[PDB]
């Protein structure tokens, strides 16, 4: 699985392959792993495909029903109760979450929880098994304050590399875009970002 | 003469304390209206901060209690607090097991149930609150249903509550044996707002300003309150015909 | 569970549920035990208010509750059968663990010790 | 907290009366009047819908309610209590026996566990009686066509027809001079309508009344096809048009 | 494990159970009786684990006395060997189950019968003319399969069970230090002191 | 080791015209040991025939466990359980010890007394229905009994021919599995009438 | 009648007799209030010097929850006390799950749901105590006062106790002749006043002024004790304005 | 076992093959894997057979339970919450891998769920031993808009696939669809190319041919009057 | 608190009774008279149903005459519902027996347990007693044909002829004065029916306001057959007897 989120000014950008396997056979070739869990607050999803989907149903139920109460919550409080989940239950989850959210006051924010269940808030994040052919390119490309449009190109130019070296990732490319504008959501195909 | 102090049947087969607990639902000397539009449900409440030290803004018995649903609360404000705790509950807990989000119905039979439980369980009390659930409803569409402390609830096409409901009540009654259809024939919610203060100000035979009145309008996918400002452009709109 | 306290001392320093206890001992069947000098005899009244009965299976006033122990009884039946039981159980238990059968004194005093627990447990006459 | 009502709120009273259980018969006297009348080929159970307010719409509120794809129920007292015994008695129709036997429970038993839940309402700690009279018309392959009626106690009986609430006594007297054993289901309705008319006040329409049958197998409400023994509910709840136009024949 | 065996003959049932137990290298004791009397008329014998044997054994016979009194009567050997299985049935998926395999030899005072009933540690039960458990059954079974015949006498019954122990003791590697007898018949329970 | 082949044993049930057949060897053992040889693998609870191979103590347990409960049945209902009821009935009994199950391979075989239809079902130690409409086999000779009757069989045999069949059947798959013979029982059922044979077969 | 001898037994009025008896009791404690300035809350309360042998400043009433959130109450000491220990758990367990501290109304609903509950059953007594309690959060300056019914809104400013009459109508002079908003240093200097006018109806003892305050300017949002000069100057401002 | 999902224009077809088979043997030539959770949403089972059947059943029951409380007819949504809630709980110790799909008030869908509590979304779906060998036809001749006759076809063709080339798969096709504003149509036995050859003798024995000891009349009756 | 409303079920009174029994008793003293009789070769249970309809469904209906299993069998006296609980729960017990020892409960075994049961209604839990008398009809190998009653207080004795509910004084005399030792099953059938007849408040006693049993070893050789008695049976034996 190839995942990642990028702050920039507008605010942050969600992307992710399509590839879903069961050793060498790929089960979904088209799965999306961008999933809300509020309005204008997303995570990616990576590791065990039946703890990532259980833990994320349960973040978006503590979500809404703290919505109920004390009204739209921030990203950094999506991240916590996600955190609270992974670390007390570290024992029989193989979960690694990226949780991108946009606020008004905090704009766009990024936070990584690994496999630990720590959490570490980032200008940008990469996980997932095609994660580890991007350090390099990605430290080398990544600016503070980039537009959409570089943005999109950045996290586009990426996700093709880890898709290109690593087995377990491949398919489309979807993207989402968390800005004051609202959420967008975008896909782009093999013969696109292949010939990038 | 215990039978009076919990929910057990008196002689007579009536439970004293459930007819007491529809007693303290007017305790707050509140009126609330609802009615049902094309493609939305209004519900008005009046509004009364008799104390000057109060913060006005924190003065309502209406609930955002899900996206979809509202609720309007006749009874002390504890009780009402509660009641609207537990449908915040409810309606997350609904939508986490079931994958879509509670009717309004089905989340009025459920509060009902609850109510129920108390009029059968002596430990138990009955909450002193009439709940009025509002939403427009994917399936049944603008949808008004009402519980008590009984266990009793039933859908409306409208309906009303407090100390003057025969009042506000006969009033609506007269519109829709003269309307003949089951709702308010309007586009917008806006002019379903001003039909439902209209009617309430024919009823009660007073006047409102933008800070006597309370409104929640119920849309597809979502229900939201109206502001003071937003009550006063409505008020002018009245007064301008 | 039901833990209202029945058995309470009263002003005078009385359990009236203990004294009302031994008022329905008192209506009970008259029962006389005489011990000689190599026997102990049993005697139990039978009320003939009840005839038409079947003396074959109706439960007999005295209960084996080992080989060589018995209990006979005056007050509520339905009672007995509680303590005789708790009794029986007991007998074979100290044969378990003591490898010899109860003292006629042991089995009195571990009856007459459910007796007294029932006088200050809760829910319970 | 903790419920510390551990103790009988129903207890005999010197004359050997359970007065909390009469009083629920008290008050299923005062609910409005309902009765079931068995045919030959089906049952038919009724009742008025005693609308609370004329803004109320009655269709949302079901006092006859489908239990199994075979069994009906409607009441006579207090219509919350009898909500809950729904859901229950749905409940324990899948529980106790759909889980087990792999098919729905036969009328006698099903109102026999209902029976149950009532009967422990009436010794269980700190609880009152149900206030509600139930009347169960269903079919099953072995037993046939059969209506039971079951009080507060829990004590249930079977019956030819019978009626409950308001005005029962009148009700039961008008049902023994039309009933006999050769009724057809079509007969029962038509006596069921004349019986209901004498305890209504107001309107008397399909709008105001509420009435189903247990009948014929309805493959048209199954909601699937391609199974042969698969041949669809025998509980059937009549529109307010198949009401009226029965009224037209009365 | 321990040698017991078990032969219904006419009018009685004879159970043969050796009187060594060892303990891995030292044989600790050559006099030890494997059976317990449940009631006048019924014995079971008993070989498996250590201290599991005599704790099940006891127990049995505690709650089979316990009905004895509680009734006045002395049930079948039918109903007690029902009563054995159902707890060594109920002991196989408890957190730790006896390793306990038993004969019951009992007289019916009812029908005028002897009976044997053979039940292992699973909860395997079977009525026999002749019974064993472990390995004493490869040796034996043979021998009584040709003897056997339902109307033997009980000094027939003995005679073919010494012919099984003498079996045992040439081709058995362990020296189980004889066997203790006893005869089960309407009259009860003895021991056959010279053996 | 192998809980289900400990014991040993055989079942088989056919179905014929207007009846049904199930039929069991008679042989009981502690794995090479030959323990008994008339130990009854066929139970019934009225006319609902019921066969268990597999774990011996299991076998003993669940006809005890079925006896009881359609005994409380026929009292509630005031009928005789069905052989399709009595097959949901083994299946949820067997399912609710999903995680420490009876290590048994049940065979119900039976006539519908309403409708007269012959009815036979098999289930697996967790109760998974294998409801076939010509034959069901059960034991540590399934493999040999599949073979017998997939050649044997034919449908609407009538009473005394499908006797032969399931005989043969039996007797020929039991002769070539070491855990299996020592005598067998066959049932013939018909509407209102069973026939019990015990058959003459090589006693090694 | 009756209906009075029983916790959540409604009266034939639909009244709770137990919570109206519990008010009793809240009327018969010390006056404490509340003022909400521009950019946070003060709180003061009476502390009536029963003895000479009473240690001053040492037996503090006003309470901290977190370290935003303000708890001050009058009528029975222990049953606040057992309020604000319950208020400290649901703020600590927010925190945990949430990671951003309690918001004021978010707090104002825990106490509000939990003292609510013991009105439900005749096991347990209500609350013989009126808190009054607020802070800064994200969304700026909350002041609430909460009853023992469970019944709690939202306010400019709050008075309880057995001097409330005297210190609501000075509150109320502070609202009409302050519309655009009083500053946390005038609210502390007001609150002073306020304790020492209505300490008429408790005028047999003499008592100490106890003083707290959350301001976004003066205290950086946390809830801070007013001590030393600042306590000296508001007492002196206090003492000015009686004479 | 090969089970397939497909998605047409005005609703979802669910086929499944009819073999089931205890390891290499073939304990039913003839069974169906087609099962119903309600009316309108019928889902297919590979892997433990028992698991399989146990959790739709209970699924089923606790959705009609549903449907009856709420006074609406049941959605798929819900099954597959219910479902996937249920199998992560016992963490794949359930061995249920089933495909979902039916139409409700929402519309047509198509789900599938593995035993340890993940789901799959899509227009074309397959399962068990043979989904390899139905998702080689689906991924070859699958297009947008398909027409029920096309999905039915394409539905066959990819169990097909499974019954000749997969050996856990064989005998034949079972077919369900789930049209939006009709009755489901269950269709058992859709296709059967797989009908054993007429035998070259006939096995019945004469009558007498079995050796018998002892003949005994049953008593399968009750205890008899007078 | 919660002990303001609490009866206290299990007291006694000063007189050393315990009042929920007794006023048990009163409300049984009300329901339809049972009989029990027990000849030399079976036992009769004769009841009556409280007065009925014309429409109540007599041939599917069951209040006073239950199966515990298919040696032994009860006649009720007082609610219907409590019954049925305590009968559910014998049921299951005959059957624990049954897979325990393999072998038929013997009756007095059963008796002792419901008798225990409803015994500790009265000493401990604080609610309500069972306001329900039995008569148990049963059989074994060892004591054979067996009368039995039990009532609210978890007391229980065996009897040759017995009654239970309403006119029990009544009713007793006229079996005292009638039975004999070696009197027959359809003697005991008869002299059941002639009791009945006199101790009815009905005015006359016909097929649709009785329930018949009787436990015969009048099935074919050594075993026991219980015949629960049909509308149309009922009204046979009434004309046999001559009663109508
Ligand atoms: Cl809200
Ligand atoms: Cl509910
Ligand atoms: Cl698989
Ligand atoms: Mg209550
Ligand atoms: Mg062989
Ligand atoms: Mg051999």
């Amino acid at each position: 699985t190839t995942i990642m989120a990028v702050e920039f000014d507008g605010g942050v950008v969600m992307g992710s392959d399509s590839r879903v396997s069961a050793g060498e056979a790929v089960v979904n070739r088209v799965f999306d792993k961008l999933s809300p869990l509020h309005e204008r607050i997303y995570c990616a999803l990576s590791g065990s495909a039946a703890d990532t989907q259980a833990i994320a149903d349960i973040v978006q139920y503590h979500l809404e029903l703290y919505t109920s109460q004390y009204g739209t919550p921030s990203t950094e409080t999506a991240a916590s109760v996600f955190k609270e989940l992974c670390y007390e239950n570290k024992d029989n989850l193989t979960a690694g979450i990226i949780v991108a959210g946009y606020d008004d006051k905090n704009k766009g924010e990024v936070y990584t929880i690994p496999l630990g269940g720590s959490v570490h808030k980032l200008p940008y994040a990469i996980a997932g098994s095609g994660s580890t052919f991007i350090y390099g390119y990605c430290d080398k490309n990544f600016r503070e304050n980039m537009s959409k449009e570089e943005t999109v190109d950045f996290i586009k130019h990426s996700l093709s590399q880890a898709i290109k070296w690593d087995g377990s990732s491949g398919g489309v490319i979807r993207m989402v875009v968390l800005t004051a504008a609202g959420v967008e959501r975008l896909i782009f195909y093999p013969d696109e970002y292949e010939q990038l | 003469g215990y039978d009076r102090h919990i929910t057990i049947f008196s002689p007579e087969g009536r439970l004293y304390q459930v007819e007491y607990a529809f007693k303290a639902t007017n305790q707050t000397n509140i009126n609330s209206l609802a009615v049902r539009g094309k493609d939305c449900t209004v519900v008005i409440s009046q509004k009364k901060v008799p104390d000057k030290l109060l913060d006005p803004t924190t003065v309502s018995y209406i609930f955002c209690i899900s996206r979809t649903i509202g609720m309007v609360v006749n009874g002390p404000i504890p009780d009402a607090r509660n009641a609207a705790l537990r449908a915040k509950a409810e309606a997350a807990e609904f939508r986490y097991k079931y994958g879509y989000d509670m009717p309004c119905d089905v989340l009025a039979k459920r509060m009902a149930n609850l109510s129920q439980i108390y009029t059968q369980r002596a430990y138990m009390r009955p909450l002193g609150v009439i709940l009025t659930f509002v939403s427009v409803d994917e399936e049944l569409g603008p949808s008004i249903y009402k519980t008590d402390p009984a266990g009793y609830y039933v859908g409306y096409k409208a309906t009303a509550t407090g100390p003057k409901q025969q009042e506000i009540t006969t009033n609506l009654e007269n519109h829709f044996k003269k309307s003949k259809i089951d709702h308010i024939n309007e586009e917008s919610w806006e002019k379903v707002v001003e039909f439902a203060i209209t009617h309430m100000i024919d009823a009660l035979g007073t006047e409102f300003s933008k800070n006597d009145l309370e409104v929640g309008v119920a849309t597809k996918d979502k229900f939201f309150t109206l502001s003071a400002e937003n009550i006063e452009e409505r008020l002018v709109a009245i007064a301008e015909q | 569970g039901y833990d209202r306290a029945l058995s309470i001392f009263s002003p005078d320093g009385h359990i009236f549920q203990v004294e009302y206890a031994l008022e329905a001992v008192k209506r009970g069947t008259c029962a006389v035990g005489v011990k000689g000098k190599n026997c102990v005899v049993l005697g139990c009244e039978r009320r003939s208010t009840l005839k038409l009965q079947d003396t074959r299976i109706t439960p007999s006033k005295v209960s084996k509750i080992d080989s060589h122990v018995v209990l006979s009884f005056s007050g509520l039946n339905a009672d007995s059968r509680i303590l005789i039981e708790k009794a029986r159980v007991e007998a074979q238990s100290h044969r378990l663990t003591l490898e010899d059968p109860v003292t006629v004194e042991y089995l009195t005093r571990y009856v007459a010790g459910v007796q007294q627990r029932y006088t200050q447990s809760g829910g319970v006459r | 907290m903790t419920d510390r009502y551990s103790f009988s709120l129903t207890t005999f009273s010197p004359s050997g009366k359970l007065g909390q259980i009469d009083y629920a018969l008290t008050a299923v006297k005062q609910g409005v009047t309902s009765l079931g009348i068995k045919a030959t080929n089906g049952v038919v159970i009724a009742t008025e819908k005693k609308s609370s307010s004329p803004l109320a719409m009655s269709e949302t509120l079901s006092k006859v309610s489908l239990l199994t794809p075979d069994i009906g129920a409607v009441y006579s007292g207090m219509g919350p209590d009898y909500r809950v015994l729904v859901d229950k008695s749905r409940k324990v129709a899948h529980t106790s026996y759909k889980r087990i036997y792999g098919e729905y429970p036969p009328t006698k038993l099903l109102v026999s566990e209902v029976a149950k839940i009532m009967q422990e309402a009436t010794q269980s700690g700190g609880v009152r009686p149900f206030g509600v009279s139930l009347l169960i018309a269903g079919h099953d392959e072995f037993n046939g066509f059969s209506l039971y009626q079951v009080d507060p106690s829990g004590s249930y009986f079977p019956w030819k027809a019978t009626a409950i609430g308001k005005g029962s006594v009148a009700a039961k007297t008008f049902l023994e001079k039309r009933w006999n054993d050769e009724l057809e289901l079509e007969d029962a309705i038509h006596i069921a309508l004349l019986t209901l008319k004498e305890s209504v006040e107001g309107e008397f329409n399909g709008d105001t009344i509420e009435l189903a049958i247990i009948g014929d197998e309805n493959p048209d409400l199954l909601g699937y096809t391609g199974i042969p023994t698969d041949k669809g509910p025998r509980f059937r709840k009549l529109t307010s048009q198949e009401i009226n136009d029965r009224l037209e024949a009365l | 494990m321990d040698i017991i065996l078990g032969i219904r003959v006419q009018d009685s049932v004879i159970l043969a159970s050796s009187k060594a137990v060892t303990r891995g290298i030292s044989v600790l004791k050559d006099s030890d009786d494997k059976t317990r009397q449940l009631s006048p008329h019924t014995l079971m014998s008993f070989a498996g684990e250590a201290g599991d044997t005599v704790q099940f054994a006891e127990y049995i016979q505690a709650n089979i006395q316990l009905y004895s009194i509680r009734e006045d009567y002395e049930l079948s050997p039918q109903a007690v060997s029902s009563f054995v299985r159902q707890e060594l049935a109920k002991s196989i998926r408890s957190r730790r189950p006896y390793q306990v395999n038993v004969l019951i030899g009992g007289y019916d005072k009812k029908k005028n019968k002897p009976e044997l009933y053979q039940i292992d540690y699973l909860g395997t039960k079977v009525e026999l003319p002749y019974g064993a458990h472990g390995y004493s059954g490869f040796y034996t079974f043979s021998l009584l399969d040709h003897h056997y015949r339902p109307d033997m006498t009980t000094e027939e019954g003995l005679d073919l069970l010494k012919l099984c122990v003498q079996e045992l003791e040439k081709r058995m590697p362990m020296d189980f230090k004889g066997v203790i007898v006893k005869i089960v018949d309407k009259d009860g329970i003895r021991q056959v002191d010279d053996f | 080791s192998d809980p289900s082949s400990i014991n040993g044993g055989i079942v088989v049930a056919m179905t014929g015209k207007d009846c049904v057949a199930i039929a069991c060897d008679l042989r009981l053992g502690s794995q090479s040991l030959g323990v008994s040889n008339k130990f009854e693998k066929i139970f019934h609870y009225g006319h609902v025939f019921l066969g268990i191979t597999g774990l011996a103590t299991d076998v003993t347990t669940l006809n005890e466990m079925f006896r009881y409960k359609t005994n409380l049945y026929k009292l509630k209902e005031e009928r005789a359980i069905e052989p399709e009821t009595f097959t949901q009935l083994v299946s949820s009994s067997l399912y609710e010890r999903r995680f420490g199950p009876y290590f048994v391979g049940p065979v119900v075989a039976g006539i519908n007394s309403k409708s007269g239809k012959p009815f036979i079902a098999g289930f697996d130690l967790i109760g998974c229905i294998d409801e076939a409409k010509d034959f069901i086999v059960s034991g540590t000779a399934s493999d040999q009994l599949f073979g017998m009757c997939e050649s044997l069989y034919e449908p609407n045999l009538e009473p005394e021919d499908l006797f032969e069949t399931i005989s043969q059947a039996l007797l020929n798959a039991a002769d070539r599995d070491a855990l299996s013979g020592w005598g067998a029982v066959v049932y013939i059922i018909k509407k209102d009438e069973v026939v019990k044979r015990y058959l003459k077969m090589r006693q090694d | 009648t009756g209906y009075d001898l029983s916790n959540s037994v409604f009266s034939p009025d639909g009244r709770n007799f137990q919570v109206e008896y519990a008010v009793k009791a809240v009327e018969n404690g010390t006056t404490s209030i509340g003022i909400k300035c521009n950019d946070g809350v003060v709180f003061a309360v009476e502390k009536l010097i029963t003895s000479k042998l009473l240690v001053p400043q040492k037996n503090v009433k006003i309470q901290v929850v977190d370290r935003h959130i303000g708890c001050v109450y009058s009528g029975l000491i222990p049953d606040g006390r057992h309020l604000v220990n319950r208020g400290r758990e649901e703020a600590a367990s927010f925190k945990k799950l949430y990671k951003t501290p309690i918001p004021i109304p978010a707090f104002a609903d825990r106490l509000g749901q939990y003292v609510q509950a013991h009105t439900l059953y005749n096991s347990v007594r209500p609350f013989g105590v009126s808190t009054i309690f607020g802070g800064v959060d994200k969304n700026g300056a909350h002041l609430y006062m909460l009853e023992p019914s469970g019944s709690y809104w939202g306010y400019k400013g709050a008075a309880t106790g057995k001097g409330r009459q005297s210190a609501k109508a000075e509150l109320e002079k502070l609202v009409d002749h302050h519309p655009e908003g009083l500053s946390a240093r005038e609210a502390v200097k007001q609150a002073a006043k306020i304790i020492y006018l209505a300490h008429e109806d408790n005028k047999e003892k003499d008592f100490e002024l106890e003083i707290s305050w959350c301001s976004l300017s003066e205290t950086n949002g946390l809830h801070k004790f007013v001590k030393g000069d600042l306590l000296q100057e508001a007492i002196d401002f206090a003492q000015k304005e009686i004479n | 076992t090969t089970i397939v999902g497909v998605k047409f224009n005005n609703g979802v077809v669910i086929a499944a093959d009819t073999r089931s088979t205890q390891g290499p043997i073939v304990a039913d030539k003839n069974c169906a894997k087609l099962h119903r959770i309600s009316p309108k949403i019928w889902c297919a089972g590979a892997g433990t057979a028992a698991d399989t059947e146990a959790v739709t059943q209970l699924i089923g029951s606790n959705i009609e339970l549903h449907s009856l409380y709420t006074s609406r007819e049941p959605r798929v949504v819900s099954a597959l919450q219910m479902l996937k809630q249920h199998l992560f709980k016992y963490q794949g110790h359930i061995g249920a891998y089933l495909i979902v799909a039916g139409v409700d008030p929402t519309g047509s869908h198509l789900f599938s769920i593995h035993a340890h509590g993940s789901t799959d979304v899509g227009y074309y779906l397959s399962l068990g031993s043979g989904s390899l060998a139905a998702m080689a036809v689906l991924e070859s001749h699958w297009k947008q808009d398909l027409t029920k006759e096309e999905a039915i076809k394409l539905a066959s063709d990819a169990i097909q696939a499974g019954i000749w080339n997969d050996l856990g798969s064989g005998s034949n096709v079972d077919v369900c669809v789930m049209e939006i504003g009709k009755d489901a149509e269950y269709l058992r036995n859709y296709l059967t190319p797989n009908v054993r050859e007429e035998k070259q003798k006939s096995y019945k024995f004469p009558r007498g041919t079995t050796a018998v000891l002892k003949e005994s009349i049953v008593n399968i009756c009750d205890i008899q009057e007078e | 608190g919660s002990r303001r409303y609490d009866s206290r079920t299990t007291i006694f009174s000063p007189e050393g009774r315990l009042y929920q029994v007794e006023y048990a008793l009163e409300s049984i003293s009300h329901a339809g008279t049972a009989i029990g009789i027990m000849a030399s070769d079976g036992i009769v249970l004769a009841a009556e149903r409280k007065v009925t309809s014309t429409l109540l469904e007599q041939d599917t209906s069951t209040e006073k005459l239950y199966k515990l299993n298919d040696k032994i069998a009860v006649a009720v006296a007082g609610l219907t519902a409590d019954a049925e609980i305590l009968i559910n729960t014998a049921r299951i017990h005959a059957q624990n027996y049954l897979k325990t020892y393999n072998e038929d409960i013997p009756v007095e075994i059963l008796v002792r347990r419901l008798s225990d049961i409803k015994q500790g209604y009265t000493q401990h839990g604080g609610l309500r007693p069972f306001g329900v008398s039995f008569i148990y009809a049963g059989y074994d190998d060892r004591y054979g044909y067996q009368l039995y009653t039990s009532n609210p207080s978890g007391n229980y004795t065996g009897w040759k002829a017995i009654s239970v509910g309403a006119n029990t004084s009544a009713a007793q005399t006229l079996l005292q004065m009638d039975y004999k030792d070696d009197m027959k099953v359809d003697d005991a059938i008869e002299l059941a029916l002639k009791t009945l007849s006199k101790t009815t408040d009905s005015s006359a006693l016909t097929y649709d306001r009785l329930e018949f049993a009787t436990i015969r070893k009048g099935a074919n050789d050594g075993e026991v057959y219980q015949k629960i008695f049909k509308p149309q049976e009922i009204k046979d034996i009434l004309v046999k007897t001559g009663i109508t």
